[PDB]
C-alpha cells in the first residue's frame, strides 16, 4: 500500500511499462469486484478503505481507518512496542499523503503553496521541504523551483499532450515491434 | 380538446409510400396502407408505415385486416414503436371507400387516423394531407366520419433528415458519397455566398433609399451571432493555439501514415 | 461501370432506402451486433437498384440473436402481396463502426455470396463514422475467395489459397449516382419544404451545430481505434513473433536435431530421423487470422483516412475562416 497505491499512481495515467506483477491486486481484483460495501470489516477492506481515501488523499480520512477497531484486532497490541510503532504509521501516512497532489492534482496547478501544505497536513517544514524538494530530482516531475521562497512554479502542460504520447504507448508498440520482427526473421 | 391537429411523420412513412407505389404490383391508380405509430394525445408523432393488398373501386374495396395484423405481429416485432392509427391511401380525400376502409378499421377501432396523398401536377396542394375523423357517434350507416385536418410535420432524428437532406441534394442532381466532408465544403461555400448576395442586396437597397427592412436587427443580430462563434473576436494567440492545432493534428494522421507504411511492413512480410 | 467478376453487379441504393436503415439507425441496439436486415431489389442495369429492405429485428434489448426465418419469407410475402419478390441482393448493417467489416458476419455473407454471386453487403453508418467520409459502403467477400473454397480454413486451406493470393478487399462498390425516379414526389416534398414549411429542413441544417459543440469527433474516436492499434496490431505483431518461434526458431533445432545423428544409421533405422521434425501447430503462416488481420490493419487504414479527413478539412475552415 506505500511501495505500489504510492511509488505506481505516476505511470497510471497512459504510461504502462512498469506495473510490478506481484501486489494487492492478488486482493485490490476482490474487495472491489463487489456488489455492496460500507464501513469494513475484515482485515483487508479495513486495510483498504483508508487505501481508496489515500487516493483521495485525505490526510484526516486515511489516518482515521488504521486506528479505528484494530487495537482489539492486533495493530497498535501484538505489535510490541505500545504506540509507537502508530506514531511511524501515522507518519508514514502523513508524509505519503503529501506525496500524492504532487503526483496526481497538478493539472491548474501553476502557482501553489508549500508554508499552507506544511498546515494542512501537520509535518515539520524541513521534512517537507527535503520531499517537496525529493519530488523534482527523485521522480523528474515537469516543474520548477527557486526555494529561497520555498516555492515550485509548474509549468507542466502535458494533458492533452500525454494522449499523443498514450498514442505512442502503442506507437512505441508499433515501431518497438519492428525491431523485433527481424531479430527473428535473421 | 380535440386529438386531430397534427401527425408529426418524417419521409420512411413516404420510404414505404413511394417504393410501394412504384412496384405496386400493378395496384395501378390506388396504393393503400395502415399506418403505425404513436400520439402525444395532441400531436399523433409516426416513425414507419407499410401498403396493405387493396381493389378500391366502386363499390368493392378490400383491406385484409388478418394481413394487416400478420403485418402488425412483424412490424412490432421489427421495432415496438407503433400501434395501427388507422390507413393512408393515395389520392384523394373523403370518399365513399374512404368510409368503407373506415368500417373495416372501426374491427380494428382505435381513433380512426388517416392520411390521403394527393397524387396530381401540382405544388401548391400537399403530397400528403393527415385527416382524423371525429363525430364519431355513429350507430346508423357505415361511419358518420368527418376529416378534421392533422398539420404535416417531420420531427424525428435530425441526422435521418439530414439523410434525407442528401436525398433532396440527390432529388435536384445526385450526389454520390465518397468525398462527403470534401464537397460539404463546397455546400458549406455556397451557403457563405447565398449569405453574402443576401447581404449585399440588403445594403444597396437601403444604400439608394428604402431597403434592410427585414435585416436590420434580425440579420444584423445574426450578423453578430456569425462572429459570436466564427472569428473568435480578434486574439491572435487564438491564430496560435489553432496554427499549434495544426502541429497537433497534422501529427495524429502523420503517423496515421506512418501507420499506414507499417500495415504494409507487418502483414505483407507475410506474403514471401 | 459497376460490373463485378463473372456476374455480380453495383448496388444502386435510393434515398427511401436510406431511410429504410435510419429508421433503424441506432435504435435498440448501441454496442450490439445490428443486422440492419437484408436488401433486396433485382438483377437491373449493371446496378441491382434497391425496391425494400426491413431491419431483421434479433433478440434486441442486450445482445443479438438470429430470429425465427418465419418472420424473414412471411414478411417477405407481406411484400409479395403488393410489391416485388425476396430478391435478397445481400444484407445490411449500421452497425456502430464507421470503417469495418466483421469477421462472423464476413464469413456469413462469403457463404450467402456462394449461393448467389451476385450479392453485396451494405454498411450505412451515422455522423459516428465521425465526418469522416464515406458512410454508405457496399462491400462483398471478393471473387478470389469465390474462386478458391471452401473457404479460407485456417490450419490447412489459409497460406495453400495465400498462394495465388486471394484479394481481400476489392470491389468496394459505389452506391447513388442517377436520378431513379422513385425522387420526382421526394422532390415535391423538397420544394413545399423549402417553401413556406422551413422549419424542419433549417432543423437539420441547425441540428449539426451540436455534433461539434460537446461531442469528442476527434479525441473518442482516435482513442478507441489507437486502443484497437495496441490490441489488433502489436498482437498482430506477437502472432509474426509466434509464427516465427516455429517456421525458423523451432525448425532450426529440429534441423540441429536431424543431422546431430549423420541423418539416420546405414543397417538400422532411423527410429529418431522419422520421430523427429513433429511439425509445429502452425505449418504454413496461420494465414485466416491474418486475413482479417490485413482486412483490419486496413479497417485501421481507412479508420486513419477518417482521422485524416477530420483534423484536415476542420483547421482548413479554422485558417480560413476565423481570420477576421
Amino acid at each position: 500500500y506505500l511501495v505500489s497505491a504510492m511509488l505506481l499512481e505516476i505511470p497510471y495515467m497512459a504510461a504502462h511499462e512498469s506495473d510490478a506483477r506481484r501486489r494487492m491486486i492478488s486482493k485490490q481484483f476482490h474487495h472491489q469486484l463487489r456488489v455492496g460495501e460500507r464501513q469494513p470489516l475484515l482485515g483487508p477492506p479495513e486495510s483498504m478503505r483508508e487505501h481508496v481515501v489515500a487516493a483521495s488523499k485525505a490526510m484526516k480520512m486515511g489516518d482515521w481507518k488504521t486506528c479505528h477497531s484494530f487495537i482489539i484486532n492486533e495493530k497498535m497490541n501484538g505489535k510490541v512496542w505500545d504506540l509507537f510503532p502508530e506514531a511511524d504509521k501515522v507518519r508514514t501516512m502523513l508524509v505519503r499523503k503529501i506525496q500524492e497532489e504532487s503526483l496526481r492534482t497538478y493539472l491548474f496547478t501553476y502557482s501553489s503553496v508549500y508554508d499552507s501544505i506544511s498546515m494542512e497536513t501537520l509535518s515539520d517544514m524541513f521534512e517537507l521541504d527535503l520531499p517537496t524538494v525529493h519530488s523534482i530530482i527523485s521522480k523528474m516531475i515537469i516543474n520548477e523551483e527557486l526555494m529561497a521562497s520555498l516555492d515550485q512554479p509548474t509549468q507542466t502542460v502535458v494533458m492533452h499532450r500525454t494522449e499523443p504520447t498514450a498514442q505512442q504507448n502503442l506507437a512505441l508498440q508499433l515501431a518497438e515491434k519492428l525491431g523485433s520482427l527481424v531479430e527473428n526473421n535473421e | 380538446f380535440p386529438g386531430g391537429r397534427v401527425v408529426r411523420l418524417h419521409p420512411v412513412i413516404l420510404a414505404s409510400i413511394v417504393d410501394s407505389y412504384e412496384r405496386r404490383n400493378e395496384g395501378a391508380a390506388r396504393v393503400i396502407g395502415t399506418l403505425l405509430g404513436t400520439v402525444d394525445k395532441h400531436s399523433v408523432e409516426v416513425t414507419n408505415c407499410f401498403s396493405v393488398p387493396h381493389n378500391e373501386s366502386e363499390d368493392e374495396v378490400a383491406v385484409d385486416m388478418e394481413f394487416a395484423k400478420n403485418m402488425y405481429e412483424l412490424h412490432k416485432k421489427v421495432s415496438p414503436n407503433e400501434l395501427i392509427l388507422g390507413w393512408y391511401a393515395t389520392g384523394h380525400d373523403i370518399t365513399e371507400h374512404s368510409v368503407l376502409i373506415h368500417e373495416y378499421y372501426s374491427r380494428e377501432a382505435p381513433n380512426p387516423i388517416h392520411l390521403t396523398v394527393d397524387t396530381s401536377l401540382q405544388n401548391g396542394r400537399m403530397s400528403i394531407k393527415a385527416y382524423v375523423s371525429t363525430s364519431m357517434g355513429v350507430p346508423g350507416r357505415t361511419m358518420g366520419v368527418m376529416f378534421t385536418p392533422l398539420t404535416v410535420k417531420y420531427a424525428y432524428y435530425d441526422t435521418e433528415r439530414i439523410g434525407v437532406d442528401l436525398i433532396m441534394k440527390t432529388c435536384f442532381s445526385p450526389n454520390r458519397v465518397i468525398g462527403l466532408s470534401s464537397d460539404l465544403q463546397q455546400v458549406g461555400g455556397a451557403s457563405a455566398r447565398i449569405q453574402d448576395a443576401l447581404s449585399t442586396v440588403l445594403q444597396y437597397a437601403e444604400d439608394v433609399l428604402s431597403g434592410k427592412v427585414s435585416a436590420d436587427n434580425t440579420v444584423g443580430r445574426f450578423l453578430m451571432s456569425l462572429v459570436n462563434q466564427v472569428p473568435k473576436i480578434v486574439p491572435d494567440d487564438f491564430e496560435t493555439m489553432l496554427n499549434s492545432n495544426i502541429n497537433d493534428l497534422l501529427m495524429v494522421t502523420y503517423l496515421a501514415n506512418l501507420t499506414q507504411s507499417q500495415i504494409a511492413l507487418n502483414e505483407k512480410l507475410v506474403n514471401l | 461501370g459497376g460490373s463485378g467478376d463473372s456476374a455480380v453487379k453495383q448496388v444502386q441504393i435510393d434515398g427511401l432506402v436510406v431511410l429504410k436503415i435510419i429508421k433503424h439507425y441506432q435504435e435498440e441496439g448501441q454496442g450490439t451486433e445490428v443486422v440492419q436486415g437484408v436488401l433486396l431489389g433485382l438483377v437491373v442495369e449493371d446496378r441491382l437498384e434497391i425496391t425494400n429492405c426491413f431491419p431483421f429485428p434479433q433478440h434486441t434489448e442486450d445482445d443479438a440473436d438470429f430470429d425465427e426465418v418465419q418472420y424473414q419469407m412471411e414478411m417477405m410475402r407481406s411484400l409479395r402481396h403488393v410489391n416485388i419478390d425476396h430478391l435478397h441482393v445481400g444484407w445490411y448493417q449500421s452497425t456502430y463502426y464507421g470503417s469495418f467489416v466483421t469477421r462472423a458476419l464476413l464469413d456469413s455473407q462469403f457463404s450467402y455470396q456462394h449461393a448467389i454471386e451476385e450479392s453485396v453487403v451494405l454498411i450505412y453508418d451515422p455522423i459516428k463514422t465521425a465526418q469522416g467520409s464515406l458512410s454508405l459502403k457496399a462491400y462483398r467477400l471478393t471473387p478470389k475467395l469465390m474462386e478458391v473454397c471452401k473457404e479460407k480454413d485456417f490450419s490447412p486451406e489459409a497460406l495453400k489459397k495465400a498462394n495465388i493470393t486471394f484479394e481481400h478487399m476489392f470491389e468496394e462498390v459505389p452506391i447513388v449516382i442517377k436520378n431513379s425516379h422513385l425522387i420526382n414526389v421526394l422532390m415535391w416534398e423538397l420544394e413545399k419544404k423549402s417553401a413556406v414549411a422551413d422549419k424542419h429542413e433549417l432543423l437539420s441544417l441547425a441540428s449539426s451545430n451540436h455534433l461539434g459543440k460537446n461531442l469528442q469527433l476527434l479525441m473518442d474516436r482516435v482513442d478507441e481505434m489507437s486502443q484497437d492499434i495496441v490490441k489488433y496490431n502489436t498482437y498482430m505483431r506477437n502472432t509474426s513473433k509466434q509464427q516465427q518461434q516455429k517456421h525458423q526458431y523451432q525448425q532450426r533445432r529440429q534441423q540441429e536435431n536431424m543431422q546431430r545423428q549423420s541423418r539416420g544409421e546405414p543397417p538400422l533405422p532411423e527410429e529418431d530421423l522419422s520421430k523427429l521434425f513433429k511439425p509445429p501447430q502452425p505449418p504454413a503462416r496461420m494465414d485466416s487470422l491474418l486475413i482479417a488481420g490485413q482486412i483490419n490493419t486496413y479497417c485501421q487504414n481507412i479508420k486513419e483516412f477518417t482521422a485524416q479527413n477530420l483534423g484536415k478539412l476542420f483547421m482548413a475552415q479554422a485558417l480560413q475562416e476565423y481570420n477576421n
